[PDB]
Order: C-alpha cells, then sequence, then structure tokens
C-alpha cells in the first residue's frame, strides 16, 4: 500500500502547486527588463572601465 | 614575504604533482555477484605493486560521475559467466560503458569470472535456451570450450563493432582461485601505454 | 480503485496546471524585449592565468571580497587564490582527490568542498596555530556531493546524487532539513540573494523551487528535454536560468511559473557545463562542452560573445560580487580571469 | 684552380 | 655548362623546398599548443637547426665554386664555418636524441614514464645547443682567407680552416668522423633496430618498419660522402683536392644538404595528426 501513499504524495504536491498565485509572464518580464535597464549602469562586462579604475589592469 | 610564500606553495605543489604522475589509476566497475572484490588479491580505493609498477584502483559504491574517471589509464570491466540470465543485463552493461561519450580513447580489461562454475554448469547445458544463436557453435572439455568462446565472443563483437582502433578490449577468463590477475593487468596496460606511444610519437 | 483514482486525479491535476500556465503565457519575452537595443559585440579579453593545478578543475567560488577565490582540482588540492597578485595564498590538502564542488563563506572564514566521498568538508581559514584545519565533515548523503553554498558560519545548503537536497547546522553537524522531490539526480544548485529561498536542478530536466524554513517544495519547472547540469539565480531573486546536456539554456520566471526564454543556436550541439548572471543580469556566461565560453544576452538570446582560451573542457565559471571579473576553470588544468 | 673546399 | 647548370638548378631546387618545409613546420608546431609532445619539441628543434643549416651552407658553398673565389670578409668566413659546424651538429643530436626517445618509448612504455617529461626534454635540447656551440669552437678561430692569382692577374682566396700542424688536423679530422658520423650512426641502426624489431614482434607495422630503414638509409647515404672526402684530404691532401675540386665535392656538399630536405618530409609531412594541423593552420 506504499505506493498509494506515494500516489497521495504527488497528489497533495499537485494540488499545492495549483494553490500557487501566478501574474501575467508580460508583467514578469517587464520587471526582468525593468531590473535590467535599472542597474545596468553599475555593470563593467557590459561596458568596460578604463584601466584606471580596472584592478587587473 | 607574500610571493616568497606562494613560490614554497608551488614548489610543494610541483613535487606533489612529481609524486602523483607515477601511479596509475584504474577504475573498477560492475555489478552484484560479479566478484569484483576478489580480482586482486592485494568511493572505495585500493593500491597494489607489480614490478615497480604502483596502480590505485577506485570503484565507486554511474552514468554522471563517470566523467571524473575519463584519465584512468584502464577501465576493468567483471561480468558473472556462471549464469545465463544477467549475461543479456551484462552485454548491455559492456555496450553501454564502450560507447559512453566520455570514455571513448579509454581501453577495457574484460574479466570474464566463475569460469570454473561455468565449466560445472555446462558439463553438468541451459546457455542454448538463453541465446538460440548459440545453437551449432564451432571454435579441456569440448563443449565447455565452446561456450566460453560463444560467450567471450559474444563481448568481443560489441567490443569490435566501434572504436576505430582509438581503443581495445582484452578478454580474460579467470577464477577466485587464479591469483594472475595483477601481471594480466599489468601486462595489459604496457599494451595500452605502448599503442598510446606508437601515436604519440609520430610512428603510427 | 484507490491507486487509480489518485493517478487520474494526478493527470487531472497535471492538466490544470497546464492550462493555468497557458492562460497566464499572455505574451512572450522575446517580443517585450524587441525595442530594446543589442548590448553588441562583447570583447573580453583573458588578465590572468591561474598556473598550480596538475589535473582538471571541476569547481570555483568567489570570495565576498572580489579578490580572494577558492578553486577545486583532482589533483587532491584546494588553492585559494589572490586573484589580483596570482599569488597562493593557501593549499589545502583534501582527504579525497574525487572532488566535484567548492564553496567559500559569506564571512571568508570558512571553505567548503566535496564530490564522490559523499560528505561536506568545512575548513577554518583563521585558527589560531597559522594552518588550515577541518572543521566537521558533513556526512548523511548516500549519492555523491554536486553543489554546496553557505548561507552563514552554522548553515549550509548541499545538493547530492541521491536525489535529495540538505540543509545543515555546522556546530552539531546533523541536518536539519532535507529535501525531496526530484526523481533524478541533483547537480546545481544556486540560493537567492536574500537567502530564503533557493532552486536546484536534476538529471530528469526538472527544477524546483524550495523553501528554506518550511523545507516545501514550492513550484516545479520542466521545460529542458536532458539533463539539468547548471542552475543559477538572477540577481533580482525573481527568475533563474539552467544548463542542460540538451545544449540548450532556458530562463524562467518565478511569479510566472514557467518557461521565458531559451538560448540555442544550430551551431551548438554540445552541453551546458555552468552559467552565471553578471551584475545587471543582462548577460548569461555559458560553459560548454566544445571549449569555449558563450555569452548570451538574457534579454533577447542573442548570442555576444566568446571566451575561448581553454583548451579543453570548461568545468566551472564565476562572476565576482563587484561584476568586475569573471573566472572560468577547466580541465586544461588552468583557471582564467576575463576583463 | 682554387682547389680544395670548405669542410661542410 | 651543362654541368653547372644543373648544379644550380638543384641547389635551387633543394634551398627552396628545405627552407618552405622548415617554415612550414616551424609555425605549424608553434601555433598548435595541443601538437607540443616531448617528440615535438625535437622535432622543432630539427626544424630549426635545418633551416639554419641551409641558409649558412647551401649559399656559401656553391658561389666559391662557381666564382673559384671567396668574395666575402674574414668576418663572413668565420661566422658561416662556425654555423655551419652548429648546424650539423645540432642536426645529428637531434636525430640521435629522437631516435634514443622513440627507442625508450617503445621498448619500455612504463619504465621511461618517470623520465619522458617536456621538462627532460628542455634538458636534453639545451646540453645539446650548449655543447654543439662548444664543440664547434675552433672553426672561427682558424677560419682565414688564404690569397692566390689566378691567370688573368685578379686576387682570389680560399677561406680555409687549417690547424698549425697537419697531425692535429688529422686528428681533429678523425674526432669529427667519429662523433657527428660513426657513433651517431650505430646508436641510430641500434635504437631503430630495437624498436622495428619489438614492434614486429600487420600492413602498417611493416610500412612504419620500412620507414624506419629509410631514415637510417638517407642519413647514411647524405653523410658517408662527405666526411669520407674529409677524412681522405686530411690523409692525404694534394691527391683528394686533384680528385674532388670542383663539381664532385659541390655535389657532394648538396647530397649532405639533402638530409636537411629530407628530415621535415619523414618526420613531419607524413604523420595525418601533422597533416590535420597544417590543414587547420593555413587556408
Amino acid at each position: 500500500t506504499a505506493s498509494i501513499a506515494q500516489a497521495r504524495k504527488l497528489v497533495e504536491q499537485l494540488k499545492m502547486e495549483a494553490n500557487i498565485d501566478r501574474i501575467k509572464v508580460s508583467k514578469a518580464a517587464a520587471d526582468l527588463m525593468a531590473y535590467c535597464e535599472a542597474h545596468a549602469k553599475e555593470d563593467p562586462l557590459l561596458t568596460p572601465v578604463p584601466a584606471s579604475e580596472n584592478p587587473f589592469r | 614575504a607574500a610571493v616568497e610564500r606562494s613560490k614554497m606553495i608551488d614548489r610543494n605543489l610541483r613535487e606533489d604533482g612529481e609524486k602523483a604522475r607515477r601511479t596509475l589509476r584504474l577504475l573498477l566497475l560492475g555489478a552484484d555477484n560479479s566478484g569484483k572484490s576478489t580480482i586482486v588479491k592485494q568511493i572505495f580505493e585500493t593500491k597494489f605493486q607489480v614490478d615497480k609498477v604502483n596502480f590505485h584502483m577506485f570503484d565507486v559504491g554511474r552514468r554522471k560521475w563517470i566523467q571524473c574517471f575519463n584519465d584512468v589509464t584502464a577501465i576493468i570491466f567483471v561480468v558473472d559467466s556462471s549464469d545465463y540470465n544477467r549475461l543479456q543485463e551484462a552485454l548491455n552493461d559492456f555496450k553501454s560503458i564502450w560507447n559512453n561519450r566520455w570514455l571513448r580513447t579509454i581501453s577495457v580489461i574484460l574479466f570474464l569470472n566463475k569460469q570454473d562454475l561455468l565449466a560445472e554448469k555446462v558439463l553438468a547445458s541451459k546457455i542454448e535456451d538463453y541465446f538460440p544463436e548459440f545453437a551449432r557453435y564451432t571454435t579441456e572439455d569440448p563443449r565447455v570450450t565452446r561456450a566460453k568462446y560463444f560467450i567471450r565472443k559474444e563481448f568481443v563483437d560489441i567490443s569490435t563493432a566501434s572504436g576505430d582502433g582509438r581503443h581495445i578490449c582484452y578478454p580474460h577468463f579467470t577464477c577466485a582461485v587464479d591469483t594472475e590477475n595483477a601481471r594480466r593487468i599489468f601486462n595489459d596496460c604496457k599494451d595500452i601505454i605502448l599503442q598510446m606511444n606508437l601515436r604519440e610519437y609520430n610512428l603510427v | 480503485s484507490e491507486l487509480d483514482q489518485l493517478r487520474q486525479e494526478a493527470e487531472q491535476l497535471k492538466n490544470q496546471i497546464r492550462d493555468a500556465r497557458k492562460a497566464c503565457a499572455d505574451a512572450t519575452l522575446s517580443q517585450i524585449t524587441n525595442n530594446i537595443d543589442p548590448v553588441g559585440r562583447i570583447q573580453m579579453r583573458t588578465r590572468r592565468t591561474l598556473r598550480g593545478h596538475l589535473a582538471k578543475i571541476y569547481a570555483m567560488h568567489w570570495g565576498t571580497d572580489s579578490r580572494l577565490l577558492v578553486s577545486a582540482s583532482q589533483d587532491g588540492k584546494l588553492i585559494i587564490w589572490d586573484s589580483y597578485t596570482t599569488n597562493k595564498v593557501h593549499a589545502i590538502p583534501l582527504r579525497s582527490s574525487w572532488v566535484m564542488t567548492c564553496a567559500y563563506a559569506p564571512s571568508g572564514n570558512y571553505v567548503a568542498c566535496g564530490g564522490l566521498d559523499n560528505i561536506c568538508s568545512i575548513y577554518n581559514l583563521k585558527t589560531r596555530e597559522g594552518n588550515v584545519r577541518v572543521s566537521r565533515e558533513l556526512a548523511g548523503h548516500t549519492g555523491y556531493l554536486s553543489c554546496c553554498r553557505f548561507l552563514d558560519d552554522n548553515q549550509i545548503v548541499t545538493s547530492s546524487g541521491d536525489t535529495t537536497c540538505a540543509l545543515w547546522d555546522i556546530e552539531t553537524g546533523q541536518q536539519t532539513t532535507t529535501f525531496t522531490g526530484h526523481t533524478g539526480d541533483v547537480m546545481s544548485l544556486s540560493l537567492a540573494p536574500d537567502t530564503r529561498l533557493f532552486v536546484s536542478g536534476a538529471c530528469d530536466a526538472s527544477a524546483k523551487l524550495w523553501d528554506v524554513r518550511e523545507g516545501m517544495c514550492r513550484q516545479t519547472f520542466t521545460g529542458h528535454e536532458s539533463d539539468i547540469n547548471a542552475i543559477c539565480f538572477f540577481p533580482n531573486g525573481n527568475a533563474f536560468a539552467t544548463g542542460s546536456d540538451d545544449a540548450t539554456c532556458r530562463l524562467f520566471d518565478l511569479r510566472a511559473d514557467q518557461e521565458l526564454m531559451t538560448y540555442s543556436h544550430d551551431n551548438i550541439i554540445c552541453g551546458i557545463t555552468s552559467v552565471s548572471f553578471s551584475k545587471s543580469g543582462r548577460l548569461l556566461l555559458a560553459g560548454y562542452d566544445d571549449f569555449n565560453c558563450n555569452v548570451w544576452d538574457a534579454l533577447k538570446a542573442d548570442r555576444a560573445g566568446v571566451l575561448a582560451g581553454h583548451d579543453n573542457r570548461v568545468s566551472c565559471l564565476g562572476v565576482t560580487d563587484d561584476g568586475m571579473a569573471v573566472a572560468t576553470g577547466s580541465w586544461d588544468s588552468f583557471l582564467k580571469i576575463w576583463n | 684552380d682554387y682547389m680544395g673546399w670548405m669542410d661542410f | 655548362e651543362w654541368q653547372p647548370a644543373v648544379q644550380i638548378l638543384l641547389y635551387s631546387l633543394i634551398f627552396l623546398l628545405s627552407v618552405l618545409g622548415n617554415t612550414l613546420v616551424i609555425t605549424v608546431l608553434i601555433r598548435n599548443k595541443r601538437m607540443r609532445t616531448v617528440t615535438n619539441i625535437f622535432l622543432l628543434s630539427l626544424a630549426v637547426s635545418d633551416l639554419m643549416l641551409c641558409l649558412f651552407c647551401m649559399p656559401f658553398n656553391l658561389i666559391p665554386n662557381l666564382l673559384k673565389d671567396f668574395i666575402f670578409g674574414s668576418a663572413v668566413c668565420k661566422t658561416t664555418t662556425y654555423f655551419m659546424g652548429t648546424s650539423v651538429s645540432v642536426s645529428t643530436f637531434n636525430l640521435v636524441a629522437i631516435s634514443l626517445e622513440r627507442a625508450g618509448a617503445i621498448c619500455k612504455p612504463l619504465q621511461s614514464r618517470v623520465w619522458q617529461t617536456k621538462s627532460h626534454a628542455l634538458k636534453v635540447i639545451a646540453a645539446t645547443w650548449c655543447l654543439s656551440f662548444t664543440i664547434m669552437t675552433p672553426y672561427p678561430i682558424y677560419s682565414n682567407l688564404v690569397p692566390f692569382t689566378k691567370n688573368n692577374n685578379q686576387t682570389a682566396n680560399m677561406c680555409r680552416f687549417l690547424l698549425p700542424n697537419d697531425v692535429m688536423q688529422q686528428s681533429w679530422h678523425t674526432f669529427l668522423l667519429l662523433i657527428l658520423f660513426l657513433i651517431p650512426g650505430i646508436v641510430m641502426m641500434v635504437a631503430y633496430g630495437l624498436i622495428s624489431l619489438e614492434l614486429y614482434q600487420l600492413m602498417a607495422k611493416k610500412r612504419v618498419i620500412r620507414m624506419l630503414i629509410v631514415i637510417v638509409v638517407l642519413f647514411f647515404l647524405c653523410w658517408m660522402p662527405i666526411f669520407s672526402a674529409n677524412a681522405w684530404r686530411a690523409y692525404d691532401t694534394a691527391s683528394a683536392e686533384r680528385r674532388l675540386s670542383g663539381t664532385p665535392i659541390s655535389f657532394i656538399l648538396l647530397l649532405s644538404y639533402t638530409s636537411s630536405c629530407v628530415n621535415p618530409i619523414i618526420y613531419c609531412f607524413m604523420n595525418k595528426r601533422f597533416r590535420l594541423g597544417f590543414m587547420a593552420t593555413f587556408p
């Protein structure tokens, strides 16, 4: 009867997964995009810094 | 003072690699009731010595972690030849190992253990009931020799269907009382290194 | 009849999940990011080469200060590097040479290492005797360890090949919480920036979101075709990226609960070994089996650069907390600092 | 007759 | 003037082919780090030494024969003689080193793992180069122009190398005939014979054994005539100079120079791995 208990466990897992709230993928993608342009200026990899600031010459 | 510390550390690592380079590393593979631990009389590991050459054998107590052993000298693969029910599983496992993406250049030393049990079973016959193609096979007891050669051929056909000469299989028939397995491994590793040298020195 | 009813209920629940995700999917990340300008070619160049390892490198981790880093190699040595001057600060001899992961404590006082020994070993870097010593050996996993990350000086999360993740209390040396639900071996791990959640990737092509305090699985993602090898949170903490043997990368969103974007090209046929994000999060850096490292525009999926220069498989990868430099390890036995 | 050569 | 026509034609042929081959080998070996093994270090050494031999021997050895006069200065005479001797010594010792490395790797594959390393190869290359530079010291000392007048009352010279006495001249030439021809020849024959014996005791194995035979045959045919002629001159200069002056010694020198032409061909251009590297490097 262990297989029955396992199947009940997956049933509960999928019930919990269905009970979660979700937001529109358009809004989520807009949020990640907005984060990216918000913190773009602080990223040295997408825009190299001059050798005066670069610690690795 | 820091750079001196770094240089001392680097000297220590160089001296460590010097000692590490002198051992040949071997991967032990096989299923249950194969008899892996009995092969050599001397992540588990074991060590033994033949003719001033150091061998260090490893067997993990399989797909993902096999990548760690893509640089060993040889893979030692053990198969139980006493019974025929598991022989198809052993052949499939051997094919999976031989055709592995990360093991394409590693030779396999094949051990077919409990040949005494196989001889007893044959002389005292059901192998045809598991392999219909064993019927009318040809080339100690002649029937036992026929069965041994049939099983060895079954492994060697898989071993030769692919490989392109990058690596080859070395089948052996061994028993529990056979103590020559270390010497066989030593000779096989000598052959593997010789074949590597022929390519690496532009001779072949 | 109970088992059949449970199976039918599971199928109905999975169909409802799929329908909820389909209703959620009103637009595509590629359509949203159509108007943004591309980053252009990412011309990164090697700046340091860290020599001293005499075998394949499997793992590296940056320190909280962007100077020090630790790397693990199957020569049996764990080396702490001063990346500014390439000096070797420490060289830790390991009890087992088959290691596969390494972590550097956020405080800087400890490092962790593990592999085919089914043990996570903690090393004290700030002892009073001047040498490095083991603090505790965390035993209890039944498979090999594939990733580990410190939460603090006393809390560390590990993933294992035994399909389970664990949370540890280092002082006691016992598992505080066990995480279960994966069916394939867990290969990667990534703590959230707020350290309240983490995601893991498994060989069953699935990614799960876990709750550290509760110990329960929140979400499950299954877009990949083959085993997932690498995982890493987006800097915002609301998304993550995975790399698979199927030779693709996917970006998922936690609040959207589904795939957002895939990073693939027809020429690439090898699997991804490691992934990481930059400071801004717009660049996604992935290591491949083709000996190269490719830079992906995580918002546009366009390939922006290549970190060529390694002569063997790129096993590891890591970006600094400041975002100044990237370190890549390889089976060539050399680590390289880029940009 | 510029006889002889250089050794090599 | 058919004989001079053939002489300069062949000089140009072997010169161009050896230069191009050595340059290609040097470029491929220096570019593909993957193609950097113990034997490949010695191959690069041999390519550099063959280029040195070609450049410092062949153009300076046809002129004094065509114009019967040494036109260059004493500095050029001394430098060219030193470089020719150095290149010959380095080439011969690199060949012996390659033969010994191969013999060890094929005869004791596991025992030779201890010492067949890149650092050991670097030690060997450095020792060979330094030993050659040290031993070839007397040539820039005793190389000087000997003047003579021609029938047209014109000036002329003979860059030449003469020790103060004929006895020590003979000793020097015997020492060269030993160390640059005889001992290396016996060592290479023994090494490749052992390699062939071990490898034989299949169509590919016969090919590689015949290649090992070709190596020794080419070495002996290329280097026997010139050393024999030098020994003949040391023992009785008059007869040797009368017989071999002009085209015969020029052609013997060309036969000697052909070793630098053939060595890249046998050692690299017949290797599949190398050919692949060349195709990957050049368009």
